[PDB]
């Protein structure tokens, strides 16, 4: 036996031109969530996509991405993505499909085109929309009929009600000092999420020299990242937000209904109304996509009269090709299916059978057509139901384009030839237009040439932005008479069912995504499952559980007793409740959401699938049959009845409160302006009786006086809890996906966790405290002292060196870690057999085997790469001393943070941003009484409350 | 005996793979793509053709450091066959039938710099459809960055001044 | 397994060509048809001084 | 008792290698020459555990074999078959019972006792230290080395009584292992259990005396946590069950001693559960809180190490004497001399 | 041995990425056929090379110097910081078939990471296979360490220098 096997090597037959072997290469592509593309810098290691970063030249990117764009790598490398053309489940040929499609359309060319239809998602692609217009001009009796379940139909109808025309409303939050969100979850992924979060956090970040901060007001049923990052939150029912907006309009002076509300709601109303009419052009009122068009038009009227047009809100030309009511188009399409007037049906993406509301009976209406065409990257429920399923190329391997939330039309650049073949929607429409075997690259180049030119195409492909495709600003005329001539619907009596996109699976497209299913959800920390999220008071009043829920209300005298009572209120999560909403039964387990509104239940869309992959095959319980086309986001009356049968719902936290400890430090803005050290002064005055702690250690440590000392600073004031840093860390560092059973055993693998904490003076509606906890890389590391083989040691640079080749189990590093950031490979968690996951693995980070410990390394792949680059530049210039710049190292969490809460840099360099943030008075480290000297310090959350509401 | 993380599941730079048809995890360039902030608008920078003819020019002015880089890249990639002095006398031409072109002849003395860039990037005449054909110079687009190819052409001009 | 001892090269090598070219590229001299050599680190300086055509 | 020590150390030396996670790399904790130039840290307490467990097993086996060598001579003399003479002959090494050899033997036994007393105190102090050098609030407790010494002597004499009593009643050893032997072994049980009760009082005093929220929550978690069954059963099995051992009739009673020894063994397992699992369950950050639920496989491994211990013990009582043949005839000579001295 | 000591091909002609990335380039069949389109064609020992470049199938060479994938060697910084190929790979210019000159031990790596002055060379004698260290070599090794700014053994013996 030898030390190693033979280990054959495989070079190229022809070397690539612009590639140096071993140097990772960055390509500017575009990834779409709901049709609105965002610019991404996807890293090609050896001709294949491995890590998605942000494009700083791109409007909705700004260098940071969201969790869906971060997990698009594993969505691409899903092993259950479709490989062949399926005629009736049997494999077929694309050429034979195009022959049959040409025969079907030349049989349908006897008429003008009445039998041929279409069903796409929200299309912002200009080339693809031009091809749809060409197909509609060729067949004038064909219709577009686009639909996606998470859409902006209500925003489109609100714009049409307010202005009489379709506009795109983009918000400038850098110039906004008061933000009002009427169920507007703009700090969650969607149109313009990264730009909105970046501008909001840039205004939110406060220093010694800072004089102003922004204030956020939210009304919502489901607490979210937006309600987490809000100074004030009022939990109304989701159908009462219309009456809230009417009362706000009436007290602001514009047309609205003087609705009657709770005393807390009218106090929050007058707090908003007093904070407004004091920032004219420095305020913004945002309405959610789930809110009715009357709420959208009323927010438009409030922003118009408040002077916010041209300063914080902006009205542009519509960017989503043809704006329409997608749910009404789907109702018209299934009415045509029931009438039998449809013969040819073509779909691109969407998964309409799974994603349609259950009152339309999409499968039964679809079974009557003669032939169907589907294209959705998977053999989904619809593709299994349809004839003629064609695999769709991933955006990371497909040519195309996509407009942003403000309009950019950015080119979707592939980083690889498609693994399984498969055609794009441009190729499908080229084959539909009598041009088979056409290249999507040639199609998008033919569209973009003679529109921006060859030099414009080359500039746009090198960059990620076309400079001449921005939506121009317009001045639409507000129609206050049409706003006033509205029914203004009131909230309905009974239990309402609020339909919500999932934070991890979105609408269920990411259902097989292992990173997104294994990822703990915001506000609930759930994994691999769906739940009926509700308030504890609602759970008691509905299921009759033997508790009080008035024992969560109190003060700091009985705060620990209230936290113990919340721990007793826990565990009950998982009780399966039979919910009869409108002729349909879901029978979903419940989960306690303390921030949630009373008499409401939120069910996350995107679960209960049947034709997903091996990962997430039957996770969760489906909500789409319960969902109706009349109210696709709200509910009126639901029979939620407890039916025993407690299900195993798995969380990664299992304790929800801060047990009287100085971990999440909260301050106010005015006392921060007076003295920025008062948070730490009050904490150490209550703990020790002195303003400063005289922490004394018996260990000297190392020096760090003339060397590159690396540290992290996490801003708790500018963290929303979007888990994009966690998905980026998983993608960069090859963290394994463990099972739901392995998380239930307590063995989740995440180098960074976002710790929600529910601290407040009433636990039936607390404040949400999200904080990223990774390895602090402690200078005096209790994990390092207890390692018997020196598998974890400390650097000259100041990093704890978790060596996996050396780690021999013994699991003591994790017991001496006070933050428990270290994750152990108890079993063979990393996949060894899936070639797609093997391609998804980062070549520059090791893949851990069973029996070793792993934790956060400050992305030492990037640290070592920048150090090697700096030393190589130093000896090539003869400087005899390497200098690493402040922006030279950017970790994965810092890059993919859309807010910029995480900053990485040098400690000993005083001009670095981390040293400037650590020179602030509200910077602190966790558990300083343990003499660890953490290098990942935290900036205390500084709130900005209003005197009419809190002070 | 250990064999734990010695040959990992991740794919290394030139690791073979059974997933792809050519048996290689290293993937070629997608036809028609460019990296981030690597612009290709200067046609003279990436090929020697402007209007269908030779140019005899340079996209950037000559520098002593550029000429030293061109000398280094000439000694690495071009002096194996053409020789260090550029007279076409080398062990490759001695052992085989290469016989490369002398830079100090009249045809290469009055040859354009754009023609030098074209012959580095692409090479010479390929296989003709009539009476056969073959390629000899073979082109060096994949191995040499185009700025370094222009530096090689500048060093070719320097060697032509050296031997005249 | 001892360190292997390869057979030495008993024929003509590239070293004669390289040494002859480096001798011809230095210490000036005359060719068979031309006027005079200009050595390396001199003709490059003349090329830099006289410039090259641009665009 | 020394055979039980050797077999218990044999059962407990597999547990590092068994729990190690990469079991074949136990030798990386040992200072051994390698091509890497790597060393064990030696600042961790698990390297001290390597040295302490290796020294404890080696010196215990050496002292047991030294105490067996004239018993090997006695068995070699008392054997009948000529081929089992050489089985104990090569282990006795020709002992001869010489008075010159007895002087060196007694000096070596005295020095081995005076080296093995601080050896065993240091071994159980180091096994205390592999929690006590950590910053865990249930583990950063400085009375752990004498507390673990007392708990080990407590559980050890519980197991010793629980295995003398069937040996005494099934072999004819009532003349050798006596009611006075059981009485004094239960007296040492009562003393060391009182020291462990004092250690419980020290931990409770530290939690109440400290203003530290983590010590206060350690006491709260032990008293009223999800794993408070271990603490309450521990208090019953190590405090309530030892107050009968003050009484002379209960100390002399055999089935009461068996019940008390079994209860003490169960409560000492509960003590080690309370020290390790409850302190690791709830830590500084409340987000990193979870419950430890043991599976069927570590229970199966526990039952299996019980079987390995009893297999080694039954092999020992088959091929070797349970009690020392010499030093008990020397004890008889000493009692005869005491009777002659009146 | 033939291709360097006889033909005279520079090491960067075939290992093109050795001074720029961590991975020294295993050459392509395009790089081989650049000369072997004319020299020794229709030969059974170049039959495998001619079998490649017509299909996409590569030449499956065997990795002589195989590091166990948690080690992360970087060729570029080692070459640019004055460590020649002969001090770490041996006289590959005289190797007919490449052998491993030494085992790539962690201790052997740390020997030069702790005492680099015994093995550092002028950064311009790295590709020279004829270079031998001088009679003393310690004074000029300390001089070159100070000249190139080579880090102390604490920095070079840090775990995350190599492992990851
Ligand atoms: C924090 C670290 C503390 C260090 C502790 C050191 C204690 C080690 C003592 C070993 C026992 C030897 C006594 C022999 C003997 O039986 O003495 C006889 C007299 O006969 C003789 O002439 C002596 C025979 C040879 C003695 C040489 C000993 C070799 C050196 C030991 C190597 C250790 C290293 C560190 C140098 C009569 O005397 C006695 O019997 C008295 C025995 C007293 C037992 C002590 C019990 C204390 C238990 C606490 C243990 C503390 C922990 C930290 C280990
Ligand atoms: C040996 C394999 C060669 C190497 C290395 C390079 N070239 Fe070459 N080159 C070679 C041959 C056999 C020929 C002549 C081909 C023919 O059919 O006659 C050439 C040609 C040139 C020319 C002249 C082109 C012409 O006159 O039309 C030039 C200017 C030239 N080669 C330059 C050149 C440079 C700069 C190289 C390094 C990148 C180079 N060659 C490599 C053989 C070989
Ligand atoms: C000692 C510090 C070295 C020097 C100087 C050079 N190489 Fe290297 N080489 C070295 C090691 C330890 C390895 C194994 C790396 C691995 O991951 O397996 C290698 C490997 C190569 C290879 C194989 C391909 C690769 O791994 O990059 C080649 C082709 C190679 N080395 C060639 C090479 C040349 C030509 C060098 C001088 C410029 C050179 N290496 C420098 C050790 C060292
Ligand atoms: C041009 C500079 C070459 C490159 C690049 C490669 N080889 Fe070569 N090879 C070349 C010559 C001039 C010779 C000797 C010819 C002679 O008559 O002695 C060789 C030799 C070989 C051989 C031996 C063939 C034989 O002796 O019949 C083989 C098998 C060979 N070369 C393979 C080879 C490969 C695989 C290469 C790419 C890494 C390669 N050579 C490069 C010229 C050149
Ligand atoms: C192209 C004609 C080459 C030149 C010039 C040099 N090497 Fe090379 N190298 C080449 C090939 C085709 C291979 C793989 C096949 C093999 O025989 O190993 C290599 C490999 C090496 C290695 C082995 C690395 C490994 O696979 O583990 C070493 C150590 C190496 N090359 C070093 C090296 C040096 C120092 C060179 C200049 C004198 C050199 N090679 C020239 C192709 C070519
Ligand atoms: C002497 C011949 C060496 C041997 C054997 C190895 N390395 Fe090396 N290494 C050497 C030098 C002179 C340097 C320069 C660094 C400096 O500051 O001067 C390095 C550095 C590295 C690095 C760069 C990391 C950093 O500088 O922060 C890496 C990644 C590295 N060495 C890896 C490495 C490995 C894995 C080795 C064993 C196969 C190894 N080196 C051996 C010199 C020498
Ligand atoms: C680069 C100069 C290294 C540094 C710094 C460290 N190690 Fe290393 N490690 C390196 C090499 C070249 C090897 C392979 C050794 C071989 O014989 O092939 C290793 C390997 C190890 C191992 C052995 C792994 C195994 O056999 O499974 C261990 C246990 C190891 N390295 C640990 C280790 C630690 C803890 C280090 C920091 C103090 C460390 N190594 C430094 C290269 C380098
Ligand atoms: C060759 C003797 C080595 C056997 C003992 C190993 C030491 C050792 C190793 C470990 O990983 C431990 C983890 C927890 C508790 C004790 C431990 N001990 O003692
Ligand atoms: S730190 Fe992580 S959770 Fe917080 S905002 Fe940034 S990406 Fe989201
Ligand atoms: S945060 Fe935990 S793992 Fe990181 S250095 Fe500190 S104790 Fe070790
Ligand atoms: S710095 Fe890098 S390794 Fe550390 S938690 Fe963030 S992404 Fe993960
Ligand atoms: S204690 Fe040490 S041996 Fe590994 S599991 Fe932890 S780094």
């Amino acid at each position: 036996c030898t030390y190693q096997p033979r280990q054959y090597i495989a070079p190229f037959d022809r070397q690539p031109e612009g590639r140096v072997p071993g140097i990772p290469q960055y390509f500017a592509s575009t990834l779409t969530l709901g049709g609105y593309g965002t610019g991404v810098l996807v890293r090609s290691n050896e001709g294949r996509p491995t890590k998605v970063e942000g494009n700083p030249r791109h409007p909705a990117s700004l260098g940071g991405t969201d969790l869906f764009a971060q997990a698009e790598i594993l969505t691409m490398y899903d092993p259950d993505r479709s490989t062949t053309v399926l005629r009736q489940g049997v494999p077929s040929t694309w050429a034979e499909f195009t022959t049959t499609l040409g025969n079907a359309l030349t049989a349908a060319r006897a008429t003008q085109g009445a039998g041929v239809r279409l069903l796409t998602t929200t299309i912002t692609s200009p080339s693809l929309a031009a091809q749809i217009e060409q197909f509609l001009q060729a067949y004038p009796q064909a219709r577009w009929y686009q639909y996606e379940p998470i859409n902006r139909d209500n925003v489109v109808a609100g714009a049409r009600l307010a202005f009489g025309r379709d506009v795109t409303t983009r918000y400038d939050l850098s110039a906004a000092q008061v933000v009002v969100s009427l169920d507007a979850d703009f700090l969650a992924p969607g149109p313009g999420f990264v730009a909105y979060a970046r501008a909001f956090a840039e205004r939110r970040k406060v220093r010694k020299d800072s004089t102003t901060m922004n204030r956020l007001y939210v009304v919502e049923a489901s607490p979210s990242t937006t309600g987490t990052a809000a100074d004030h939150r009022l939990p109304l029912r989701a159908d009462a937000i219309a009456a809230f907006t009417g009362a706000l309009a009436n007290e602001l002076g514009v047309g609205g209904a003087p609705a009657t509300l709770s005393p807390k709601a009218e106090e929050f109303l007058r707090a908003i109304a007093r904070d407004l009419e004091e920032h004219r052009g420095q305020s913004v009122v945002i309405a959610g996509d789930q809110q009715p068009p009357i709420v959208h038009a009323l927010a438009h009227l409030i922003n118009a009269e408040l002077g916010n047009v041209g300063q914080t809100v902006f009205y542009h030309e519509p960017v989503e090709a043809r704006p329409t009511n997608q749910t009404e188009e789907l109702v018209a399409l299934v009415s045509e299916m029931a009438a039998g007037r449809v013969e040819t049906l073509i779909m691109i993406g969407g998964n309409p059978v799974y994603n349609a509301p259950g009152d339309l009976r999409f499968a039964d209406r679809m079974a009557s057509v003669p032939l169907t065409i589907h294209l959705s990257q998977f053999v989904d429920e619809t593709s299994a139901r349809a004839t003629w399923h064609i695999p769709q190329a991933h955006p990371l391997e497909s040519w195309g384009d996509a407009r942003a939330f403000d309009g950019t039309a950015s080119i979707v650049q592939p980083l690889i030839e498609p693994l399984y073949g498969g055609k794009t929607a441009n190729e499908l429409l080229a084959a539909m237009l009598g041009q088979p075997e056409a290249e999507s690259y040639d199609l998008v180049r033919s569209f973009w040439l003679e529109q921006i030119g060859e030099t414009g195409w080359q500039v746009a492909l090198a960059n990620g932005v076309i400079a001449e495709t921005v939506a121009p600003v317009i001045e639409p005329t507000l129609n206050e008479g049409a706003i006033r001539a509205t029914p203004i619907p009131q909230p309905g009596d009974g239990v309402e069912i609020v339909f919500r996109p999932d934070p991890s699976l979105f609408d269920g497209f990411y259902a097989n995504n292992g990173w997104l299913q294994e990822l703990p959800r915001p506000l609930t920390k759930l994994v691999w499952d769906n739940a009926a999220l509700m308030s504890p008071r609602t759970a008691i009043k509905l299921l009759g559980l033997p508790f009080n829920a008035d024992r969560l209300i109190g003060t700091e005298a009985d705060d620990r007793e209230r936290q113990q009572y919340l721990e007793q209120l826990s565990k009950v999560n998982g009780t399966i409740a039979r919910i009869e909403y409108r002729g349909g039964i879901i029978e979903i387990p419940i989960w306690l959401l303390p921030g949630h509104a009373e008499d409401s239940i939120t069910l996350n869309l995107g679960y209960g699938r049947t034709h997903a992959g091996r990962v997430g095959n039957n996770v969760g319980i489906d909500v789409y049959p319960i969902r109706t086309s009349d109210s696709p986001w709200f509910g009126a009356g639901a029979r939620v009845t407890n039916t025993g049968r407690t299900y195993l719902l798995v969380s990664t936290q299992d304790h929800w409160t801060l047990e009287g400890r100085d971990i999440y430090r909260v301050g106010e803005f005015k006392k921060f302006k007076e003295d920025p050290k008062y948070i730490a002064k009050e904490v150490y005055q209550e703990e020790y009786g002195r303003e400063t702690p005289n922490y004394q250690s018996l260990q000297p440590g190392d020096d760090y006086t003339g060397r590159n000392a690396w540290g992290m600073t996490i801003n708790l004031n500018a963290c929303i809890g979007c888990n994009a840093c966690v998905v980026a860390c998983q993608a960069e560092n090859n963290i394994a996906v463990v099972g739901k059973d392995q998380v239930s055993r307590g063995r989740e693998m995440h180098w960074i966790r976002i710790d929600r904490y529910f601290a407040g003076e009433d636990l039936d509606n607390p404040s949400i405290y999200m904080m990223p906890v990774n390895c602090m890389q402690c200078e005096k590391a209790p994990c390092e002292v207890v390692c018997p083989v020196a598998a974890t040691v400390h650097d000259y640079e100041g990093l704890n060196n978790m060596v996996y080749n050396r780690c021999v189990g013994t699991k003591y590093c994790s017991n001496n870690c006070p933050y428990k950031v270290r994750r152990f490979n108890f079993l063979q968690y990393s996949d060894t057999t899936t070639e797609t996951f093997k391609l998804a693995f980062n070549p520059d980070v090791t893949v851990r085997i069973r029996g070793v410990m792993e934790k956060c390394t400050y992305c030492v792949q990037r640290i070592s790469g920048a150090r090697i680059a700096a030393k190589r530049a130093a000896v090539q210039a003869g400087q005899s001393s390497y200098v690493i710049s402040d922006g030279a190292i950017q970790t994965a969490c810092e890059q993919a943070c859309p807010t910029g809460a995480i900053v990485f840099g040098d400690i000993n360099d005083s001009n670095s941003r981390v040293a400037k943030w650590k020179a602030e008075g509200h910077n602190y480290g966790l558990l300083g009484f343990l003499n660890t000297v953490p290098r990942t310090t935290y900036l205390a959350r500084v709130r900005n409350p209003s005197e009419e509401l809190e002070k | 005996c250990h064999q734990d993380m010695y040959d990992q599941q991740k794919y290394t730079t030139y690791e073979p793979s059974s997933f792809f048809a050519d048996g290689r995890s290293s993937r070629p360039n997608v036809p028609g793509t460019t990296p981030f902030e690597v612009v290709k608008t200067d046609e003279f920078l990436y090929t020697g053709l402007i209007d269908g003819q030779e140019v005899d020019a340079m996209p950037f002015p000559v520098t002593k450091d550029l000429l030293l880089r061109g000398q280094l890249k000439y000694n690495i990639y071009c002096a194996v066959c053409h020789g260090e002095a550029g007279y076409g006398a080398s062990m490759v031409a001695e052992r085989g039938g290469i016989v490369p072109a002398n830079f100090h002849q009249q045809r290469l003395r009055e040859a354009p710099l754009s023609h030098f860039f074209v012959v580095i990037t692409n090479g010479v005449y390929r296989g003709d459809p009539e009476n056969g054909g073959y390629q000899s110079m073979y082109g060096y687009a994949s191995r040499i960055t185009p700025e370094d190819r222009w530096a090689i052409a500048a060093y070719i001009r320097a060697l032509q001044l050296s031997q005249n | 397994p001892f360190t292997p001892q390869p057979a030495p090269v008993t024929g003509n090598t590239y070293r004669t060509y390289v040494n002859d070219a480096r001798t011809l590229l230095n210490s000036y001299g005359y060719t068979m048809e031309g006027k005079v050599h200009i050595p390396i680190d001199r003709a490059m300086d003349l090329i830099v001084e006289r410039g090259l055509p641009v665009r | 008792a020394e055979a039980m020590t050797l077999f218990a150390v044999a059962c407990a030396g597999l547990y590092p290698i068994l729990h190690l996670g990469r079991p074949w790399l136990f030798y990386w904790l040992i200072p051994y020459p390698n091509t890497h130039g790597m060393w064990p840290q030696f600042r961790s307490a698990l390297a001290w555990d390597v040295f302490a467990i290796s020294t404890y097993a080696t010196v215990s086996l050496v002292f047991w074999l030294v105490g067996l060598i004239p018993d090997f001579a006695t068995l070699r003399d008392r054997a009948k078959n000529i081929w089992v003479k050489r089985l104990y002959g090569i282990a006795a090494l020709g002992w001869r019972g010489s008075a010159r050899h007895w002087h060196r033997y007694e000096m070596a036994s005295i020095l081995l006792a005076g080296l093995s007393t601080p050896l065993v105190v240091s071994v159980h102090s180091i096994i205390s230290l592999d929690f006590a050098i950590s910053q865990v609030p249930g583990w950063q407790v400085t009375v752990f080395p004498p507390y673990f010494v007392a708990g080990a002597v407590f559980a050890g004499f519980a197991m010793v009584l629980l295995l003398m009593i069937p040996v005494r009643t099934f072999y004819g050893f009532e003349n050798y292992i006596t009611l006075h032997h059981l009485d004094v072994m239960a007296k040492v049980m009562l003393t060391t259990g009182m020291i462990v009760v004092y250690g419980y009082f020290m931990e409770v005093f530290a939690s109440l005396y400290s203003g530290n929220e983590f010590e206060e929550y350690l006491l709260y978690n032990r008293l009223f946590g999800p794993s408070s069954w271990a603490y309450w059963g521990l208090l019953f099995c190590n405090a309530v069950a030892i107050q009968p051992l003050w009484f002379k009739k209960v100390r002399q009673n055999i089935p009461a001693l068996l019940i008390i020894s079994l209860i003490v063994s169960v409560g000492m397992w509960l003590e080690r559960y309370v020290i390790i699992v409850i302190s690791l369950e709830r830590d500084f950050l409340p987000s990193s809180w979870d419950i430890y639920i043991p599976t069927i496989w570590d229970w199966s491994l526990y039952i299996g190490t019980f079987g390995l211990f009893f297999t080694l013990l039954f092999l020992f009582i088959r091929v070797l004497p349970m009690i020392n043949i010499f030093e008990m005839r020397l004890f008889l000579y000493q009692e005869t001399e005491k009777a002659k001295q009146r | 041995q033939l291709h360097v000591n006889v033909v005279g091909i520079d090491c960067r002609y075939c290992h093109t990425s050795v001074d720029q990335s961590y991975f020294a380039n295993i050459p392509a069949t395009e790089t081989c056929m650049t000369c072997h389109s004319q020299i020794k064609t229709y030969s059974p020992l170049l039959e495998k090379v001619r079998e490649s470049y017509a299909t996409g199938k590569p030449i499956e060479w065997v990795k002589v110097y195989d590091l166990p994938n948690f080690v992360y060697f970087n060729h570029s910084i080692h070459v640019n910081k004055g460590i020649g190929c002969s001090t770490c790979h041996g006289q590959v210019n005289n190797m007919p078939v490449v052998w491993q000159q030494q085992a790539l031990y962690m201790g052997w790596c740390l020997n030069c990471h702790r005492n680099p002055e015994l093995y550092v060379r002028p950064r311009e004698e790295v590709y020279n296979m004829d270079y031998v260290p001088p009679s003393n070599q310690l004074e000029i090794g300390r001089q070159l360490v100070a000249e190139y700014g080579i880090m102390p053994p604490d920095q070079l013996t840090n775990c995350y220098v190599c492992h990851r």
